[PDB]
């Protein structure tokens, strides 16, 4: 039950999308929630838990491969990981889900 | 009319028997020959400063509305200067005394000045033969709205 | 009887017969004020919940819905405004 | 669907009388049957019935008295000359002296004596005897 | 334009061959050249490099499926029934 | 009934004759489109909202207490969705339904289904075609669909 | 300060209720923004089927709703200063002819200036405190017409001895007869 | 210009010429769309706020 507050980020909330602009948003420490596909290579992926644990920083992980994360984000295009720099009325920060 | 560059084809393209005169330059220095085609249909304003030619529009051509009027509904918006409204009607059936709709597509020469699109009913009239199957002139367009001008596409 | 009085019927008619073949298509359910030891607000409760419902000042449990009126929490202290 | 209301109500009220039920309902109770009623009601046919005016177009309740024997519609609403009315009238009427015909007409809705009297016509809705 | 009715690919073998001929490879030679998603990189790339050999064009991956497709049926029933077998021994 | 089924039911709403708030009502028509706002901010269905204002509110209805249906308040607030609710849910589930489709490619039974949500898509995207709810020349291209419905 | 509550200039003949409403001055907590805002515009006269008159204030309806919270309150206070006589509060509300087909086109006729709209709310104005359940209508055997009205038994105190009253005024005002009927 | 229907230059030169005349029209169509959104309705909508409350309501009915 992921997919229905994404819409919540994607209007609401401010978001960075794609893998350049998450670590660029990790290394700023801004980024809390970093949504990481299944399809990702699993070394990006790897270092990208090692961004989230060096920011202390939620990491999830999505059930599927980038084209569900690109149609879940919204965008007609393919996502590796989605990042959410501020979470609107969308409660998936405060949430442990 | 004014606009669309009306001086681009091969001839002349002016109303026949109007005076030029380069000599004397007076206040609007173009004379444009229209007449009200009558029986109540106005003369559109985009025809009192007309340049357009259409010499078989009864406003500025050489031609008169004299017989029928009709109206009908624009479906055929692919052709210049010239239109076909698709005017749905109905007939009696002696027999089983019921109704049955009928349809005719007419193609009428529409007058520069005015504009048509796919949904506005118009009136057209009968005249000159204008075309071998174009018998007929736009006269007046009552489209107020056109049953589309409140459902296009907005912004 | 062909001779009745479907204008006036009597109390027993109208809760025997449907809500949509009355003569007047009334609703017949309510909604319900209520109360928890737990809060200092009101909650006006409608009678089949259709979802939880949880008091603003204090985060609770009321009554949750079934198909039709919900079955309320044990310690739930009810009225029907 | 109700593709015509003023013909389940006709339809009802035959349905009805032939079981001989002192009081008939209708629905959804549009004004044509209405005055479709009136035209019976000034005519004897039918009695008090009362509107009941819900706030979905509502229904009616007809107290008729046993006295007509079959109201009918004509549907669909067949257009109609004066010159040609009496012509509908015999293939409809039980007989010339009883039995009326009912016209939809631009001045109003009446059976058919009285629309040739007053000399005007329209549209057939239906005949009552 | 639409050029053939139901030779489709095969339309290259001329008039030979016979129909059941051409309409056996044709149901093949479709799959052999349909480019297919890969699962790795996620981009419909996967193109059939040799018989059984599919090469990721991007990301340079290369998977070793069918001879025409990048995945078989009574291969894909193979993965189901080795998951099986793993997670009972495991749990 | 049943567009696409041979089913009778007739369950439904049946609102009241009254067409005025009840006596026990303690919100104003203003004190009552807040709730509208900050639930519509979350982007609750306005079928899913007015559940809410009936059930955790006393709000029993948008007409019966304000002057404006609930789809009607939303467009002076300027948090009318994007697509009308009818097409959104339906071509979500159509969504769906087709993508069951491309793995049990066997499933005719939800096969002939998807017909059922595609033609009612359809024939309800004519009526708002025809009233210029959404723009006109509009299509169910039945692929990237998916754009509209996220 | 007779014409700034009257809503207009004329008519002095009727000044006499006016005048009873801004000689309450020692009720400040009622005085203020609630009675001087209010600006009723006519005043009609009608002699009730009893032998007594109803006087028919009209109330241009911009916030009758905020006169329907003290209306409890004023409604008591007026008929003992004007006794002999029953208070009612109208909507007064623009009906239009419906167009005809030789008729020039004008804009659009909304639902609310329709002639069967403001009867509706005529009852709710007639009878403000007791919610009307239902209705029902009789078509007499000669040709007549009645509207019995159903009402509920809350706060009917308020209204019960004035029903005769509001089935004169409907006829007087609009020649059509109702009566009034409350189950249980 | 991939598929056909640009025989040459200018028959393309054509096309583009019509498509930016008829493109720069429904942007200033929808310019003075919005201008009307702006003109004729904002400041006229605010007209209820600075003389209803102005004229024959608090002046003249204030003695």
């Amino acid at each position: 039950s992921i997919n229905q507050k994404l819409a919540l980020v994607i209007k609401s909330g401010k978001y960075t999308l794609g893998y350049k602009s998450t670590v660029k948003s990790l290394r700023q420490g801004k980024s809390k929630l970093i949504i990481i596909a299944a399809n990702t290579p699993v070394l990006r992926k790897s270092e990208l838990e090692y961004y989230a644990m060096l920011s202390k920083t939620k990491v999830y992980y999505f059930q599927g491969g980038n084209n569900e994360l690109g149609t879940a984000v919204g965008k007609l295009f393919r996502v590796g990981v989605v990042s959410i720099l501020e979470a609107g009325d969308s409660d998936i920060l405060t949430t442990l889900a | 009319s004014t606009e669309l560059t009306v001086q681009s084809e091969r001839a002349f393209q002016k109303q026949p028997h109007i005076f030029n005169n380069p000599k004397v330059k007076t206040s609007k220095r173009t004379k444009r020959w229209y007449k009200n085609a009558g029986l109540g249909f106005k003369t559109p304003k985009t025809a009192i400063e007309g340049s357009y030619i259409d010499k078989k529009c009864p406003f500025t051509g050489l031609v008169s509305i004299r017989g029928k009027i009709l109206t009908g509904t624009v479906v055929s918006t692919k052709m210049h200067r010239t239109i076909v409204i698709r005017r749905a009607y109905l007939h009696y059936i002696p027999k089983y005394n019921r109704y049955e709709k009928r349809h005719k597509n007419v193609p009428v020469h529409v007058s520069p000045a005015f504009r048509v699109q796919v949904g506005d009913i118009v009136t057209v009239g009968q005249c000159r033969p204008i075309s071998k199957t174009v018998r007929f002139n736009v006269v007046k367009v009552s489209a107020a709205a056109g049953k589309a001008n409140k459902q296009f596409a907005k912004f | 009887v062909l001779v009745q009085d479907l204008l006036h019927p009597t109390a027993a008619s109208e809760a025997r017969k449907h809500k949509l073949k009355t003569l007047v298509q009334g609703p017949r359910s309510y909604f319900l004020d209520v109360k928890c030891p737990g809060c200092l607000n009101i909650t006006t409760v409608f009678s089949h919940a259709q979802t939880a419902v949880t008091c603003e000042s204090c985060s609770t449990i009321l009554c949750t819905p079934t198909g039709g009126k919900a079955k309320l929490s044990e310690g739930t202290s009810f009225r029907r405004k | 669907t109700r593709s015509s209301v003023l013909a389940d109500a006709l339809n009802a009220i035959n349905n009805a009388e032939k079981t001989g039920k002192r009081q008939v309902l209708i629905r959804p109770s549009s004004k044509v049957i209405i005055k479709f009623l009136q035209v019976m009601q000034k005519h004897g046919y039918i009695g008090e019935f009362e509107y009941i005016d819900d706030h979905r177009s509502g229904k009616i309740v007809v107290q008729l008295n046993g006295r007509l024997n079959k109201c009918g519609v004509i549907s669909p609403r067949f257009n109609v000359k004066i010159g040609d009315i009496e012509k509908w009238t015999a293939n409809l009427l039980p007989a010339r002296q009883f039995g009326y015909v009912i016209l939809t007409t631009s001045a109003g809705i009446m059976d058919h004596e009285e629309a040739r009297r007053k000399h005007v016509s329209g549209k057939i809705l239906g005949f009552v005897y | 334009a639409k050029r053939t009715k139901k030779v489709g690919i095969t339309g290259k073998y001329g008039v030979r061959y016979g129909s059941s001929l051409r309409r056996q490879v044709k149901k093949l030679e479709i799959q052999q050249h349909a480019r297919y998603d890969c699962s790795f990189c996620g981009k419909k790339t996967v193109k059939r490099g040799a018989a059984g050999i599919w090469t990721c064009s991007c990301c340079k991956k290369t998977v070793a499926g069918g001879a025409y497709t990048v995945s078989t049926a009574a291969a894909a029933t193979v993965r189901s029934t080795i998951r099986r077998l793993r997670e009972m021994v495991e749990a | 009934g049943r567009m696409h089924s041979a089913g009778k039911g007739i369950s439904s709403s049946a609102i009241p004759y009254s067409r005025n708030a009840p006596a026990w009502f303690k919100l104003s028509s203003e004190s009552v489109i807040e709730q509208i706002v900050k639930y519509a901010r979350k982007g609750l269905t306005p079928s899913q909202i007015g559940v809410l204002l009936r059930d955790a509110h006393g709000v029993t209805q948008a007409r019966v207490i304000t002057g404006n249906k609930i789809m009607r308040i939303l467009k002076s607030n300027g948090l009318a969705p994007e697509i009308p609710e009818d097409l959104y849910y339906l071509i979500k589930k159509a969504v769906s339904v087709r993508k069951h489709l491309e793995r049990n490619r066997k499933d005719k039974d939800a096969k002939f289904r998807l017909i059922l949500i595609e033609s009612r898509i359809h024939r309800l995207a004519r009526y708002y075609r025809t009233v210029a709810v959404l723009p006109p020349n509009w299509k169910y291209e039945s692929a990237t669909a998916s754009a509209l419905v996220n | 300060p007779q014409a700034k509550i009257l809503s207009q200039a004329p008519t002095e003949l009727e000044l006499q209720v006016a005048q009873a409403f801004v000689e309450l001055e020692n009720s400040s907590p009622e005085l203020k923004a609630e009675l001087r805002p209010l600006q009723f515009k006519s005043i009609r006269e009608i002699d009730v089927a009893g032998g007594k008159k109803a006087l028919a204030i009209f109330v241009p309806v911009p916030s009758l709703a905020g006169f329907h919270k003290v209306q409890t309150k004023l409604t008591r206070e007026l008929e003992k200063k004007f006794q002999d006589r029953h208070v009612i509060f109208l909507a007064e509300r623009r009906i239009l002819p419906k167009p005809s087909r030789t008729s020039r086109q004008v804009q659009k006729r909304p639902r609310s200036r329709t002639l069967t709209a403001v009867h509706d709310k005529i009852l709710e104005d007639l009878v403000f405190p007791t919610e009307i359940v239902g209705k029902r209508v009789r078509y007499l055997v000669g040709g007549n017409k009645i509207q019995k009205v159903l009402l509920d038994s809350k706060d009917v105190q308020q209204i019960d001895y004035k029903l005769e009253s509001f089935q004169a005024v409907y006829n007087k005002l609009t020649g059509k007869q109702i009566v009034f009927e409350i189950p249980s | 210009s991939k598929g056909n229907a640009f025989k040459h230059k200018r028959a393309l030169v054509e096309h583009i010429i019509q498509a930016k005349a008829d493109a720069q029209r429904e942007k200033a169509l929808n310019e003075e769309a919005e201008a009307r959104r702006l003109k004729n309705r904002a400041a006229r909508d605010r007209r209820a706020q600075r003389v209803a409350e102005k004229r024959d309501a608090l002046l003249k009915e204030d003695a």
